[PDB]
């Protein structure tokens, strides 16, 4: 069975609701594993406490820099860089849960959730999960983005974990 | 009242347009790479005793929306086309960000200036001559900087604000 997580997110610290996504841990297992790690902290680190740093209303709300806290940070459970484990799962609409990078094979522990299909990042960037809970959640986050993606509030994961 | 110039500083991914226009705002620089989406800033200055206002807007050098380009080159009035010395790829890029240039303004008298950043590092793949001659062959100035150590920064703003005043006063 595919594992299942959870962000709490706040907005200026007040509590706005949960998000949970189903991991696909039957196609992208290293990848989903990171994640799944990263929000249960059970290495010492991950997501608990990080922002949302870009969001940009009609594509994404990116997240995950828990080591720098401005968008440049993080690191993967495997080090602070990892490959790009496959391509098989597209980009094909809100909700989808992929990897950020910064190039080739250079995953950490950045991701974006979808709220459009934005196809052109098929092959670029690692799928492996998707929104199951609480989409609600993440269209209540959009606007606090803008169009280069700088947050207008301070969106937080307050807590996270496995469900 | 105070003339403004809209300054566009574009290049390959990770040259230091970034870098090179927070040393002209904010006076400082760090090696943390924050990628850009797009950004714009104001700063007014004196250039040959001559206040102005800087309209700057900083680039992404994110290759894949190269085609997204047209828009600010047509509002653009002068472009800091800026090249990593330490990174052939990124000078080869230059020709193409010119002539992408020439074509959307569809003209051959754009005021631009190239700028070979990072001249801090040692390890140089393109010299100084390659660049010189280029420039030289594009009818613009050449500059080498350093975001790191301040190197060369206001001054290449500073020329292509006087390569615009020269071609509205043409
Ligand atoms: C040209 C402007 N522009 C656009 C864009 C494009 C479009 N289209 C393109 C598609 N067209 C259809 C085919 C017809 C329609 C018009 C419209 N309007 C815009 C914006 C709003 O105009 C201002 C984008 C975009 C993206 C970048 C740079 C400029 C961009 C960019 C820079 S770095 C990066 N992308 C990857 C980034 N890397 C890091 O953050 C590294 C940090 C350090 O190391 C870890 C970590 C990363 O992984 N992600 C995770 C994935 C989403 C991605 N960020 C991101 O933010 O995409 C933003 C956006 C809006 C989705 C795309
Ligand atoms: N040593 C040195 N490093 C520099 C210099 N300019 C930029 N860097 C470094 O190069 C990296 C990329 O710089 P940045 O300014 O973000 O480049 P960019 O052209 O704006 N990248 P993008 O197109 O993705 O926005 C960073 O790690 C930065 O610290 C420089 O003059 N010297
Ligand atoms: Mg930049």
């Amino acid at each position: 069975v595919n594992p299942t997580v959870f962000f709490d997110i706040a907005v200026d610290g007040e509590p706005l609701g949960r998000v949970s996504f189903e991991l696909f841990a039957d196609k992208v297992p290293k990848t989903a594993e990171n994640f799944r790690a990263l929000s249960t902290g059970e290495k010492g680190f991950g997501y608990k406490g990080s922002c949302f740093h870009r969001i940009i209303p009609g594509f994404m709300c990116q997240g995950g820099d828990f080591t720098r806290h401005n968008g440049t940070g993080g690191k993967s459970i495997y080090g602070e860089k990892f490959e790009d484990e496959n391509f098989i799962l597209k980009h094909t609409g809100p909700g989808i849960l992929s990897m950020a990078n910064a190039g080739p094979n250079t995953n950490g522990s950045q991701f974006f959730i979808c709220t459009a299909k934005t196809e052109w990042l098929d092959g670029k960037h690692v799928v492996f999960g998707k929104v199951k809970e609480g989409m609600n959640i993440v269209e209540a986050m959009e606007r606090f983005g803008s169009r280069n993606g700088k947050t207008s509030k301070k969106i937080t994961i307050a807590d996270c974990g496995q469900l | 009242s105070m003339t403004e110039y809209k300054l566009v500083v574009v290049g390959a991914r990770g040259v230091g347009k970034s870098a090179l226009t927070i040393q002209l705002i904010q006076n400082h620089f760090v090696d943390e790479y924050d990628p850009t989406i797009e950004d714009s800033y104001r700063k007014q200055v004196v250039i040959d005793g001559e206040t102005c206002l800087l309209d700057i807007l900083d680039t992404a050098g994110q290759e894949e929306y190269s085609a997204m380009r047209d828009q600010y080159m047509r509002t653009g009035e002068g472009f800091l086309c800026v090249f990593a010395i330490n990174n052939t790829k990124s000078f080869e890029d230059i020709h193409h960000y010119r002539e992408q240039i020439k074509r959307v303004k569809d003209s051959e008298d754009v005021p631009m200036v190239l700028v070979g950043n990072k001249c801090d590092l040692p390890s140089r793949t393109v010299d100084t001559k390659q660049a010189q001659d280029l420039a030289r062959s594009y009818g613009i100035p050449f500059i080498e900087t350093s975001a790191k150590t301040r190197q060369g920064v206001d001054d290449a703003f500073y020329t292509l604000v006087r390569e615009i005043r020269k071609h509205k006063e043409k």
